[PDB]
């Protein structure tokens, strides 16, 4: 009776524990993320945080390039992160070789969305601890961000946010946006997006933040990057000559 | 309730999984093992608790070499940590032969870890009872990595594990202040018998034997090999001497 | 091959069958019986490959009383020959083939109307008055066209067949060693012991 | 590894139910309201985009699926299950049906193969019910239209109007006050709007509404043209625009 | 795919489960099957929680495997329909590969070794049946009756008794059936067969079932006035006292 | 506590431990000792066999795994059939492919790794048996202590089962002694039957009771059992 | 492992009975009632629909009464998407015997079949039964018109009248009252809606909560004839037989 | 609940000790081993009067030269027999000799911990462990006559005498005192007759026990009640001769 | 096409004396008109006081020899170091033999 806490099956009142739990899990790692659409780019953001000093900085991340054109950032432990890593660079690979063109982002999100779906009905499977947010520049729909959960939810953003002050994040971009009444972030280089990522994301964590203290991921036509410590600090000064 | 640490892959309500936490008890409780990465190549060494008078000595070997650059020491339960090495040199055996070049340290990491993360997805087994120290050299440097029993890693200045790895950590993290510009590794290895004999002390009681192997691109040409006879004894000297 | 022979008169179906078993250079067996009782009311006449003849004969009559046991019923002649077409039929398609043609004579206790079907190893299944397997058809065929009336008497039936014999001991190449007769009828299934000269 | 649960998780209990089939059921009470109307020339579904966050762009979800080009659906309760049915539903009218027969599904047949997909979650080893019920329109030659509602347990049943989730128990006694065998389609989306303005709390337009109707072929829809019995499909999904326009008719 | 151990060991050494079984073999209608010196006749009870039957075509209590062989059964009736037609099959089996029917121990034996296979094979549970199997070897005059448990138990009876209230009329025919001189008639052994039955059945015409089996396949069920006629003479002996 | 995390092997307990394979170990303690000893030209195997009546045998607990190889075990006989059985067939595959004896090392490697399995995995149970390995190989001679758990040991000498303690502490005492027991087996044997006599409390050790074996130099696995034994009581 | 959370679905209770077959029983109890009627001249089926609206479709609607054959149908008591599944099996069972004989399938052998499945679900695979009764109503030409019923256990026997689902006692009674072996058709037709008209659990007994069915050899032909009466065909029964 | 191939706190198989005990309730069995033979005797104990004693088989052939008796549930015994009847045989066809009497049981108790719902080591395809314990007894031209003592925990035991079921520990007290290197096999009947009368609920006859033997010239051989009678006869008075 | 059998010669001899017996063997190896080898032991002693030789197709003939050494070795494990008697090392041979009986060593064996 009281198991129905520990595998996938419904409580009395219609609920998945375990479903719940993980959600729970992706907050482990107390890191947080945003990312926005620019003109024809798209931009993430995420904290890092290295606390040892016996780690290699370099080796210390939670995004990862999917494929050339697709970008993935994860909310959650890093071994439930890597193995939905390996997951997804697998079915992008895989989709290409069967239907001769780029996995497009979205359906990415929701292949990896019914994946999860799959862990949230079958007892034997457990869900993963993460969220996981898609970027690219789809050739079809432009800039592109789709984000997937342990519920095996997923849905298209104009911008998202995700960690323990995800609120704060979103309710600072929802303002934003209700003021220029557009649905991306006007700017035709996405360095000046990469800036406003990271302004805002400032502002509503109330936060300085180093070149070692942030992690970028940019996604254009073609192509999906991470940004350098150095990428970074040019962008740190940038803004920090504006305010 | 509870009960949501009886069984493997289940969340407990605040998200945690208490079998892989227990599993780190079994690590915890084991010998002190540690991993220093150096200007070109990684050292290992590990300490050998002597139970007896009856254990031959230099016999009982710990650190395992996968494919032929490397290097591999774990703390913990010692059956946990073949197996993890079994299955690392089949994925390592695989690479080679499907791609011809042996396999890379970070690649070899995530083989490590996805087999790992892998023991914390169903009820049927158990996650590994140990937390392994590896690396050695590839196409660009050297690598150093630590594996925990959840499938967690990263690659690592140094590292260190089991009984006294605080002691360890301790002087390892001198080690990366005072030497920003790299040690050497012939340096690693003096270092290496040293942190292992500090860290002793949190196991004082019983006697101990040293192990160390190293791999270097100038000093063993990129290959894994156990440091032994005068190299050794120096190194246990240098120990010895810094122990007083 | 051997003679595998059937007539359906008016109360009855008989069917005679060569005697001779045959390997090679030498005649093994003068008194062989190529048929298998189905049921109280039918019987199974065969020829055809060796060994495949008799193992499918047996299954077949294992088959149907087995059917016999679980329904406390005898399946209708025609259901019987359904069973075994789509069992011939299977086994055409399968890694060895049953080389086996047959005849089944049953007698209709419900309908009270006695029944020939003859089944080649395809699975080829017809509904005749008369039959037969191999080269016997072309020997015996324009006799029984001839002489053959639906209102024949067990005994007109039995005479049309020594007939038929006596064309087939005359211009066939083989000495098949004569035939084993049997009737199937309201009362079931007997040999006629004395068709060594009737 | 190894799936190893070869057992079933939902079984009778003493009294006769069926529990996790009952929580299932519980699970689609907590959804949000969607409903089907039948008309005489057409049947309409529709429901609410509840959006989950402003910054969520509701288009890139639609509640309201084609199955096949006659056929529609909708649903209430857990999302992502009603997702991979969808897949499943759109499969199956191929696999089983449009590549023996040459052509697509009845309404009726289609559901049943849907309902067997939910009834053996219902027993089949290692797996819970599916948290949904869904309302399926379509439209068939032979049976004309249709709608029909699958719950939980598999079971189906065909209706002239109906609402599930939320607030089903007003929606369907709000229904059978305005619900008559002569309505036209316009009036049963007529209908259906004012039903569904009910059940929704906030913003009530063409944005936060999804709307589809199965009724006349658009030869439009098609893609090409050169072949006589080919007209189009009966299955159209209402823009945010056409809906805001019978809005002010409200 | 599923294989759980449903049927283990309790520290007092019991299987439970088999043990169940055997609580669902003592809740069946009652069987009795008594050998007279050239036959073997087998008598079962009729329920009466329900009755608007139709006699015809409900499945009787007693089976035929062979021509020469008759199975009857107190448990799970469901249960009795799989070890029915597994002997059934095996029957025609052995005709076929030993070119003889089989022997009624032979019988007995395949379906006891079945009935034990299910107390320790995985992901099943035992049958809740225990059997009553008579007829006579080919060729063989000798009455033959064997009876077998849901442990996979056996052995021949001179008569024997399962199903509710069994102990009742096993009690009977302990005290009623001499080996010294069997029902040398198929009448005097069919009349004790009613007797024993009379002990449990109280009154019941039509729920009294006999089966008259005799070598060679001669096999026949009686009919309610056949039986009812022996339940007459039988009352008929008590009230003449 | 621990009733609540010993129901299986593939659960560890708050402490990180592992009570069915310590469960395991407990069947080791419990059967009869036998003690393992070595020169620098010879591998010794002395057991003590139990009897369960008086009008039972004493149970052999010697199996020899090829030539060059042999062990003695403690604990539940089957799984020590079934373990040597594997290594008799390991040691097998090395001379028919190889044609190369192989190495006592690796034969205690591949049974760590045999044994490990069965302490990961749902559905199976450790193995409940102790086993001492020696050998003579390209190395010389040599004698492992092999433990449910996996763990194998490269050992001078050593021993396992009940009372097992006293021989070891013997051993451990004598080590300077016996290691240089070189060429002459009948004096590594009496010092093995001296450490084993160190566990005796119930009896003495008689000629159906004793159980010895030897490996070594220009010596192929053999074991003397009786009569044999005779010169040693 | 998953033992834990294994409810043993085919297990024996203490006293030798089956858990869930029992508890799929009650479940059944709860279902809407169906009777069958067996008079010399053809068989009634008869069966209350479980919950209706103004809405719901009933001329396209069909939950207890399903024609397996063309001689053979059923009434359903219990999950109607665990008959389903049965009813479809059973239906390709019929289909099996037609080819393989070329002869309808007769009743009990259809039945037992069905029955048998249901059996299995009983003694392994650990699966939960089907919740399901069926009362069978055919003809063929070794046994004539037959009525048969079946449960969760796979148990069946013949009837001349008998009800599955809720209030069968109550309802059985009634039939045990007032049958009579030389009925015909039209009487049973009539003993049925009145057997239903006294159980029902509703207010009245309209014809929107009925399903009827017949399964007749039409005088004027020679062959069997089955027919499902439309909601108008029972409406009008309903008037005649005097329950308006 | 618990795995059926789980280790107690003392390092003992649950099952397979529950086993042990299921094997306590059985009926007894004795088995005597001398030069002259091996002898093996065993009480039916019929349930009832109705039940024909000699359809109670709990002494069987193995192949001539080897024989066994059972204890325990019985039923379990029956796969037990026919691997052993296979593989003696088998034997036999691959090396034309009899197989040795040690390897035949070695090869029976191999099956024994053959159980379990998925154990890491083969395909151990059986729900518990046999409830039945068994004596084989035989005889072979490099150990001659011998007697074994085969248990569901796949351990075996060479024996000179040996008792198992209900009244062992009691019996086995008695073969203790009684049995000696010189028994001649007429001893060994009478002892075994003995044992199973004090034992024995009922008062031993020709028809609930029963008594056999292997001998290298005749092998196996089960004594048929006329000449166990006298048997039991002459005990009596020897007995009461003192 | 591939053929996977050979033709190396030799000719072997067996026989059995009152109380003695020999197996005797040229060792010479050849193919075709080549000699591989003037020196390749043909007659090998398989232990237990048996000597053995499978003449023919060399690799075959070894295979054979191998896989009998393999099979008394087995023989002492499984049976307490039984001797294995010359006829029972026959019968052992007939299987070893039978069990490639559709793709048959090609030789001729005697011991």
């Amino acid at each position: 009776a009281g198991y129905d806490r520990h595998i996938t099956i419904f409580s009395p009142e219609g609920r998945l524990y375990q479903v719940e739990y993980a959600f729970k899990a992706t907050n482990q790692t107390n890191i947080n993320s945003l990312a926005v659409r620019g003109k024809d780019c798209t931009v993430v953001i995420s904290q890092k945080k290295v606390p040892d000093k016996l780690l290699d900085p370099t080796t210390v991340s939670y995004i990862f390039c999917i494929s050339r054109t697709i970008g993935m950032v994860v909310n959650g432990p890093i071994p439930d992160a890597r193995n939905a890593a390996l997951r997804a660079k697998a079915e992008a690979a895989e989709f290409r070789y069967k239907y001769g063109y780029d996995m497009p982002c979205d359906v990415l999100a929701k292949r990896m969305a019914n994946l999860s779906q799959i862990y949230t009905q079958r007892a034997y499977m457990r869900p993963l601890g993460v969220i996981l947010t898609f970027v690219s520049v789809d050739e079809e729909l432009g800039p592109s961000i789709y984000k997937t959960d342990p519920a095996g939810y997923y849905v298209g953003y104009k911008a998202t946010a995700t960690g323990p002050k995800q609120q704060e994040i979103t309710t600072n971009l929802e303002n934003h946006f209700k003021k220029s009444k557009i649905d991306h972030i006007n700017e035709e280089s996405w360095e000046k997006v990469v800036e406003f990522a990271i302004t805002h994301m400032i502002d509503a964590l109330g936060t300085e933040f180093s070149k070692n203290d942030l992690e970028v991921g940019v996604a254009t036509k073609d192509k999906f990057f991470t940004l350098s410590a150095e990428n970074i600090e040019e962008r740190l000064v940038a803004i920090a000559e504006q305010d | 309730g509870t009960g949501y640490d009886l069984s493997n892959s289940v969340f407990s309500p605040d998200g945690r999984n208490f079998q892989v936490e227990y599993a780190v008890k079994a690590v915890e409780n084991g010998t002190t093992s540690i991993g220093i990465k150096c200007n070109d190549g990684v050292v290992f060494a590990v300490e050998k608790l002597i139970t007896s008078k009856l254990l031959v000595p230099q016999k009982n070997v710990k650190i395992q070499v996968v494919d032929r650059h490397i290097g591999c020491v774990y703390s913990g339960l010692i059956p946990d940590g073949r197996h993890l090495v079994n299955r690392g040199r089949e994925e390592a055996a695989s690479f080679k032969k499907l791609y011809k070049t042996p396999i890379p340290i970070p690649a070899f990491a995530d083989r490590l870890g996805q087999y790992v993360q892998a023991h914390t997805l169903y009820n049927s087994v158990r996650p590994f009872g140990v937390s392994t120290i590896f690396g050695g050299v590839d196409k660009n440097g050297a690598h150093l990595y630590m594996l925990e029993p959840s499938g967690s890693y990263w690659g690592y200045k140094g590292a260190a594990t089991g009984k006294g790895r605080q002691s360890a950590k301790a002087e390892l993290e001198k080690l990366v202040d005072h030497h920003p510009e790299g040690l050497s590794a012939r340096e690693a290895v003096k270092q290496a018998a040293k942190i292992i004999y500090l860290a002793h002390e949190d196991n004082k009681e019983k006697d101990f034997e040293l192990e160390i192997s190293w791999c270097s691109l100038s000093e063993t040409n990129g290959l894994h090999k156990f440091v032994k006879g005068d190299l050794l004894q120096e190194a246990i000297d240098f120990a010895q001497k810094e122990i007083n | 091959m051997d003679i595998i022979l059937g007539i359906r008169v008016q109360d009855s179906v008989i069917l005679a069958s060569s005697k001779a078993v045959t390997r090679g250079i030498s005649v093994l067996k003068d008194s062989d019986d190529k048929t298998r009782q189905l049921s109280p009311h039918t019987l199974m006449s065969f020829a055809g490959e060796a060994g495949d003849t008799v193992q499918f004969a047996e299954y077949i009559q294992a088959n149907i009383q087995l059917y016999s046991i679980r329904e406390d019923y005898e399946l209708s002649p025609q259901a019987v020959s359904s069973f075994v077409r789509q069992e011939l039929a299977k086994s055409i398609r399968s890694r060895r083939p049953y080389q086996v043609n047959v005849l089944i004579g049953g007698y209709d206790k419900k309908k009270n109307k006695p029944e020939l079907y003859q089944i080649d190893y395809l699975g080829t299944k017809v509904e005749l008055p008369y039959g037969a397997h191999g080269y016997s058809g072309f020997y015996t065929f324009s006799l029984l066209d001839h002489h053959y009336r639906p209102d024949m008497t067990t005994e007109e039936g039995l005479d049309l067949l020594k007939l038929c014999v006596q064309e087939l001991e005359k211009r066939m190449p083989m000495d098949f060693k004569g035939v084993i007769v049997k009737i199937v009828d309201k009362d079931g299934i007997r040999q006629v012991d004395d068709f060594q000269a009737q | 590894m190894t799936d190893r649960y070869s057992f079933s998780l939902t079984t009778f209990s003493p009294s006769g139910k069926l529990g996790q089939i009952d929580y299932a059921l519980t699970a689609v009470k907590q959804g949000v309201t969607s409903l089907g109307i039948k008309a005489t020339n057409g049947v309409v579904i529709a429901t609410e985009k509840k959006s989950s966050s402003p910054l969520a762009m509701s288009e890139t979800l639609s509640k309201v699926s084609l199955l096949t080009p006659d056929i529609g659906a909708v649903y209430s309760g857990m999302g992502p299950d009603y997702r991979v049915l969808v897949d499943k539903s759109r499969k199956v009218a191929h696999t089983s049906y449009k590549r023996i027969y040459g052509e697509y599904p009845p309404t009726k047949l289609l559901v049943s193969e849907v309902a067997k997909i939910m009834q053996e979650a219902t027993q089949s080893g290692g797996v819970r019910p599916f948290g949904v019920s869904l309302l399926i329109a379509g439209h068939d030659e032979f049976n004309g239209f249709s709608l029909y509602q699958v719950d939980p347990s598999g079971s189906y049943f065909p209706w002239k109007a109906t609402a599930i989730g939320k607030g089903s128990v007003a929606a369907k006694t709000f229904l059978e006050k305005r619900w008559n065998d002569e309505l036209e389609l316009e009036d049963a989306i007529h209908i259906a709007l004012l039903t569904l303005k009910e059940s929704v709390e906030g913003e009530f337009n063409g944005d936060t509404i999804e709307l589809a109707i199965i009724g006349d072929e658009n030869p439009d829809l098609l893609g090409y043209t050169g072949i006589p019995t080919d007209k189009g499909p009966r299955f159209r999904k209402l823009t945010s625009q056409e809906i805001n326009d019978r809005l002010e008719a409200l | 795919g599923y294989d759980r151990a449903l049927s283990i060991f309790s520290p007092d050494g019991h299987i439970f489960q088999v043990e169940y079984a055997l609580e669902a073999v003592k809740r069946g209608t009652c069987a009795v099957g008594v050998k007279g010196k050239n036959c073997v006749v087998l008598g079962c009870e009729r329920r009466s929680t329900l009755k608007l039957q139709d006699t015809r075509i409900t499945p009787s209590k007693v089976s035929k495997i062979d021509s020469h062989v008759v199975l009857s059964f107190s448990g799970l009736n469901a249960d009795s329909r799989i070890l029915i037609e597994k002997a059934r099959v095996e029957a025609q089996s052995h005709r076929l590969t030993l070119e003889d029917p089989v022997t009624v121990e032979y019988l007995t034996r395949y379906v006891a070794g079945v009935q034990q296979r299910y107390t320790q094979s995985g992901g099943v549970r035992p049958f809740g049946v225990s059997t009553l199997i008579a007829g006579f070897d080919p060729r063989d005059d000798e009455p033959k009756l064997y009876q077998t448990e849901p442990s996979g138990i056996y052995s021949s009876w001179s008569a024997q008794t399962i199903g509710r209230n069994s102990k009742t009329v096993r009690e009977f025919l302990e005290k009623n059936y001499d080996r010294k001189e069997p029902p040398a008639t198929v009448e005097e052994c069919v009349k004790l067969t009613v007797r024993s039955l009379l002990e449990v059945v109280q009154t019941g015409a039509k729920n009294i079932e006999i089966t008259v089996v005799k070598p060679d396949s001669d096999i026949v069920a009686l009919s309610s006035e056949e039986i009812n006629q022996y339940v007459t003479q039988i009352e008929q002996e008590k009230q003449e006292q | 506590f621990r009733n609540n995390y010993d129901g299986d092997t593939v659960t560890f307990s708050p402490t990180g431990r592992l009570f069915q394979v310590e469960y395991a170990l407990e069947a080791i303690k419990q059967g009869s000792v036998t003690v393992g000893l070595r020169s620098n030209t010879h591998a010794v195997l002395v057991a003590l066999k139990r009897n369960a009546d008086e009008l039972s045998s004493y149970q052999k607990k010697i199996i020899k795994c090829d030539e060059h190889m042999g062990l003695s075990l403690a604990g539940l006989a089957p799984d020590a059939r079934v373990l040597s059985n594997y290594l008799r067939q390991q040691c097998n595959y090395s001379s028919l492919v190889f044609n190369r004896k192989l190495a006592v090392e690796r034969a205690g490697h591949l049974l760590c790794d045999k044994a490990q399995k069965n302490t990961q995995s749902y559905g199976g149970r450790p193995y409940g048996v102790g086993l001492l390995i020696i050998g003579y190989d390209k190395s010389g001679a040599h004698l492992l202590e092999f433990q449910p758990s996996g763990n194998v040991t490269e050992l001078y000498g050593t021993a396992i089962g009940a009372r097992s303690q006293g021989a070891k502490t013997y051993l451990e005492r004598t080590l300077d002694t016996f290691i240089k027991i070189d060429g002459n087996p009948d004096e590594l044997i009496k010092a093995g039957v001296e450490a084993i006599s160190q566990s005796l409390r119930d009896e003495s050790l008689t000629v159906d009771n004793l159980s010895i074996a030897i490996v070594g130099k220009d010596t192929p696995f053999t074991i003397y059992d009786g009569e044999a034994v005779a010169k040693y009581i | 492992g998953s033992r834990r959370y294994d409810s043993r679905t085919t297990i024996f209770s203490p006293e030798g009975r089956l858990y869930q077959v029992e508890y799929a029983l009650e479940s059944i109890s709860h279902a809407g009632t169906a009777i069958g009627i067996m008079a010399s001249d053809g068989i009634v089926l008869a069966a209350e629909r479980k919950v209706t609206s103004t809405l719901l479709e009933q001329d396209t609607s069909t939950e207890k009464l399903y024609k397996l054959n063309d001689k053979i149908a059923v009434a359903v008591a219990g999950l109607t998407a665990d008959a389903e599944i049965l009813i479809n099996t059973a239906r390709i069972h019929a289909q099996n015997y037609l080819k393989t004989y070329n002869e309808d399938i007769p009743v009990e052998i259809l039945v037992r079949r069905l029955s048998d499945i249901k059996q299995g679900y009983t003694q392994h695979g650990g699966l939960r039964p089907f919740g399901v009764s069926f009362i069978y109503a055919g003809y063929d030409d070794r046994y004539g018109y037959q009525l048969y019923t079946s449960n969760p256990s796979g148990n069946y026997t013949g009837w001349k009248a008998i009800s599955v689902g809720a209030n069968t006692s109550a309802a059985q009674t009634l039939l045990q009252m007032d049958y009579k072996d030389d009925m015909k058709v039209d009487d049973a037709i009539e003993l049925a809606l009145k057997t239903l008209s006294k159980t029902t659990d509703s207010s009245a007994l309209t014809y929107d909560r009925l399903e009827f069915a017949t399964i007749r050899k039409g005088a004027n032909d020679g062959e069997v004839y089955q027919k499902i009466f439309k909601p108008q065909e029972i409406k009008d029964i309903l008037v005649k037989t005097g329950i308006t | 609940d618990r795995g059926v191939s789980t280790f107690s706190p003392e390092g003992r198989l649950f099952q397979v000790e529950y086993s042990l005990e299921a094997i306590k309730l059985g009926s007894t069995a004795i088995g005597i081993a001398t030069k002259e033979g091996v002898v093996l005797g065993v009480e039916k104990r019929a349930t009832s009067p109705l039940l024909e004693s000699d359809s109670i088989e709990k002494i069987v052939e193995i192949d001539r030269h080897i024989g066994c008796a059972m204890s325990g549930l019985t039923a379990d015994a029956r796969s037990m027999i026919e691997h052993a009847r296979t593989a003696a045989v088998t034997h036999n066809l691959y090396y034309d000799e009899d197989i040795n009497v040690e390897s035949l049981t070695q090869s029976v108790c191999d099956l024994a911990l053959r159980f379990g719902e998925g154990a890491s080591g083969e395909e151990r395809l059986m729900s518990r462990p046999f409830g039945v314990a068994l004596l084989i007894a035989g005889h072979d031209a490099d150990d001659g006559y011998q007697l074994f003592h085969a248990e569901p925990s796949g351990t075996f035991y060479r024996y000179n005498a040996k008792a198992i079921g209900s009244g062992s520990e009691g019996a086995q007290a008695e073969l203790l005192n009684e049995w000696h290197s010189s028994l001649t096999l007429k001893e060994a009947e009478l002892l075994v007759l003995k044992i199973l009368k004090q034992v024995m609920e009922e008062k031993l006859d020709e028809n609930n026990a029963q008594l056999s033997c292997i001998t290298k010239q005749d092998g196996f051989k089960i004594y048929d009640n006329e000449k166990t009678a006298e048997l039991i006869k002459e005990l009596k008075e020897k007995e009461a001769a003192e | 096409q591939f053929n996977p059998y050979g033709d190396n010669g030799g000719t072997i001899l067996g026989i059995a004396g009152e109380d003695f017996a020999v197996l005797a063997g040229d060792t010479r190896n050849i193919t075709d008109y080549s000699i591989n080898s003037r020196y390749e032991p043909k007659v090998f002693d398989c232990g237990d006081n048996i000597v053995m030789s499978a003449n023919g197709f060399a690799a075959d003939g070894d295979a054979l020899v191998k896989r009998f050494k393999n099979s008394v070795k087995w023989y002492h494990f499984d049976h307490n170091d039984k001797k294995l008697s010359i006829n029972s090392a026959a019968r052992n041979i007939q299987h070893l033999l039978y069990g490639k009986r559709f793709f048959p060593y090609y030789v001729h064996t005697i011991i």
